[PDB]
């Protein structure tokens, strides 16, 4: 038996949003759970234990109960500044080992999106006179992300290794993301154009160098 | 001549062969569908028009022969509640060939989340209902689109209208025309006896 | 909106009922109502709908010949004729509104139910209405009440010195008896410095059998 | 399949309560979930409809939320003059009929026993004239609840057709119960002594009287 949890939790602020935590019946009800909370980048800590009890160190601002197959966690509104992932943990006889749900993430729920802006950058002869020749795009400049980046060489898209890293939230409300792709000069040098796209769900824009300056 | 005793229509634009020369000419096979769709949709039900409701519920290839008959319809499909019977289908996987029918129930995902039978932030149910209510405005009202579509070289021409029959001249040196036997001739009548079938 | 009605008569098993809940304030063509019984202690359970104005209507996966359906657009009020009464059809029976229309299968996930209100009362029962024929209980601060029994159906009021007194008069609750009576119980406190004294009368009214019973309650000889 | 709910929501006042309803895989998610409450003694009400829209009639006040197999339904606390019993309904294609919930019963949360008292009524003569007898015995002024009444000879606890009555709350901030049994006159006058004993949970008092007045 594998616990579940939602990926992420959709709970607008200023009302009242919960998650679930279903189980087994040799899981859930005969024995306690717990729930756990981590902040991004540092060290979990327990915040219901017994269902009913709660540690020092926090406010009465959350409750927990159990009831049945799953376990319900009621929060008390949403903290825009205050968001962490949440975890579901529990004892089975049969699997003789502490269970640990999957995450769930809870997410504020709505900004109009903006005008990326993409660069190319081709290698520099410091790079070709070692016989390689690697070609990165970037995006910046846009909101939200999950977006998308292929390559393109004007009469056919190229597929030699083409990844696509995942976005990353910066610190000044601002997403971005890069592509790279690495090939060699022979097939470097046999296209004169080359260029990459972005989506950003309604959006697309290209940036077109040449391999000569 | 019943065609239009049908109320008012809305949409008669044809893409062939007259509406009047449809006697002149007798066909084998024609074809008859028939659906409810919104005031706004009526104008992209056509040879090569792209749209919201063009691709993914119906689509028309270039080779029509036939045209669509639209009228106005709000005092049977139009309740002061809603009627939610009717619905479109436009979470679809790709592109739609033309004059083929299709019914889904599996839901559509538009991202890499695999939903086998969720409904989450990507994964959205494909059947999205219409709401008619007479609040709502003359583009935004049920019209009952129908479409005839005509078919050729599949057999010899069995459907067209009537033929015009006319009275009967008797001793007079008068051009007749029985099924096809032209000629000319005095009708009189006969004393042989016809086997039933000839 | 409203959906008041008249209460559902007992009814033995084998026998037929009919409820209905009547329709105003709007036309009765574009609206399908809905029934549903609320069954004590559990969920609830659906049979199907009724389209106000042609025969398309279908049946549940449980329920296929025991209800039975008419519509009636003169009065517009839906009518029921429901058939082989056991003892799972104990429940009250809500009519439900709805808003929207919908005739196919696939149509109704949108919808939902508008408004509840004032539904009747079903209880299917082999033992039934009959004429009580109840005697004087004898009583034990002292306590004394009177008992009812050998009646049907539920409830029945007791009142006590004529409706003068109404602290501490409170109906017990009854239970279902393999002859198939209930036993509905109202007490009084009084001192026991007055218990063969002060004549104390109750009085039990019979709703279906009309018999008012004026008893005085004595102690036990 | 079946729809689950848990027999009764045990919620606090002042803190947020959620509940839970589970169902199958055809049952939630690819349909709306909705929820509805009811009055005591009157007619229900439907409280959400198609998981993010609400009535007109009822405040800022409640939520509900739909995650996959689960769906919740989030209280921004309780009041404790207003608590009624919440509903769960959905649609499964297979079973071709609406489907409901068990039924959840919000309780409040701590107070102290108190003192029953017990009576016994034996039969009177008029009764004893129809050639029958029965028995009966009643218990009040107790809280909480949830009490067992048993009849006793004296010697032997006689099983003739007992019943217990479940308890029921009237309006002076009390319950009550009640046990009936009926005998024949033979049976009731064979033992001179009868009586019937109450369970409050703790402390258990017996109402002894004879069959002579």
């Amino acid at each position: 038996p594998v616990l579940t949890q939602p990926p992420s939790a959709s709970g607008p602020p200023g009302q009242s949003v919960s998650i679930s935590c279903s189980g087994s019946r040799s899981n859930i009800g005969t024995n306690f759970v717990y729930w756990y909370q981590q902040l991004p980048g540092a060290a979990p800590k327990l915040l219901i234990y017994k269902n009913d009890q709660r540690p020092s160190g926090v406010p009465e601002r959350f409750f927990g109960s159990k009831s049945g197959t799953s376990a319900s966690l009621a929060i008390s509104g949403l903290r825009s500044e205050d968001e962490v992932d949440y975890y579901c943990a529990a004892w089975d006889d049969s699997l003789s080992g502490h269970v640990f749900g999957a995450g769930t993430k809870v997410t504020v729920l709505g900004q109009p999106k903006a005008a990326p802006s993409v660069t190319l950058f081709p290698p520099s002869s410091e790079e070709l006179q070692a016989n390689k020749a690697t070609l990165v795009c970037l995006i910046s400049d846009f909101y939200p992300g999950a977006v998308t980046v292929a390559w393109k060489a004007d009469s056919s898209p190229v597929k030699a290794g083409v990844e696509t890293t995942t976005p990353s939230k910066q610190s000044n409300n601002k997403y971005a993301a890069s592509s790279y792709l690495s090939l060699t000069p022979e097939q470097w040098k046999s296209h004169r154009s080359y260029s990459c796209q972005v989506t950003h769900e309604g959006s697309t824009v290209e940036k077109t160098v040449a391999p000569t300056e | 001549s019943v065609l239009y005793n049908f109320a008012p229509f809305f949409a008669f634009k044809c893409y062939g062969v007259s509406p009047t020369k449809l006697n002149d000419l007798c066909f084998t096979n024609v074809y008859a569908d028939s659906f409810v769709i919104r005031g706004n949709e009526v104008s992209q039900i056509a040879p090569g028009q792209t749209g919201n409701i063009a691709d993914y519920n119906y689509k028309l290839p270039d080779d029509f022969t036939g045209c669509v008959i639209a009228w106005n319809s709000n005092k049977l499909d139009s309740k002061v509640g809603g009627n939610y019977n009717y619905r479109y289908r436009l979470f679809r996987k790709s592109n739609l060939k033309p004059f083929e029918r299709d019914i889904s129930t599996e839901i559509y995902q538009a991202g890499n989340k695999p939903c086998n039978g969720v409904a989450g932030v990507n994964c959205y149910f494909p059947l999205q209902s219409y709401g008619f209510r007479p609040t709502y405005g003359v583009g935004h009202q049920p019209y009952r689109v129908v479409v005839l579509s005509f078919e050729l070289l599949h057999a010899p021409a069995t459907v067209c209208g009537p033929k015009k029959s006319t009275n009967l001249v008797k001793n007079k040196c008068v051009n007749f025309n029985f099924n096809g036997l032209t000629g000319t001739g005095v009708l009189t009548e006969s004393n042989k006896k016809f086997l039933p079938f000839q | 909106v409203q959906l008041v009605q008249s209460g559902a008569e007992v009814k033995k098993p084998g026998a037929s009922v009919k409820v209905s809940c009547k329709a105003s304030g709007y036309i009765f063509s574009d609206y399908n109502i809905h029934w549903v019984r609320q069954a004590p202690g559990q969920g609830l359970e659906w049979m199907g709908w009724i389209s106000p104005d042609s025969d398309d209507t279908n049946y549940a996966q449980s329920f296929q010949g025991r209800v039975t359906m008419t519509r009636d657009t003169s009065i517009t009020t839906v009518y029921m004729e429901l058939s082989s009464l056991r003892s799972d059809d104990t429940a009250v029976y809500f009519c439900a509104r709805s808003v929207g229309y919908c005739s196919l299968n696939s149509c109704q996930r949108w919808m939902w139910f508008d408004t509840w209100g004032q539904g009747a009362l079903v209880t299917v029962s082999s033992a039934s209405t009959k004429g009580p024929s109840v005697f004087p209980l004898a009583p034990s601060t002292a306590a004394l009440g009177c008992l009812v029994k050998d009646y049907f159906p539920e409830p029945v009021t007791v009142s006590w010195n004529s409706g003068a007194l109404t602290s501490g008069v409170h109906t017990f609750p009854a239970v279902l008896q393999s002859s198939g009576l209930y036993s509905l119980s109202s007490v009084v406190t009084v001192p026991s410095s007055s218990l063969g004294t002060q004549t104390y009368i109750c009085n039990v009214n019979h709703k279906p059998s009309n018999t008012k019973v004026d008893k005085k309650v004595e102690p036990k000889s």
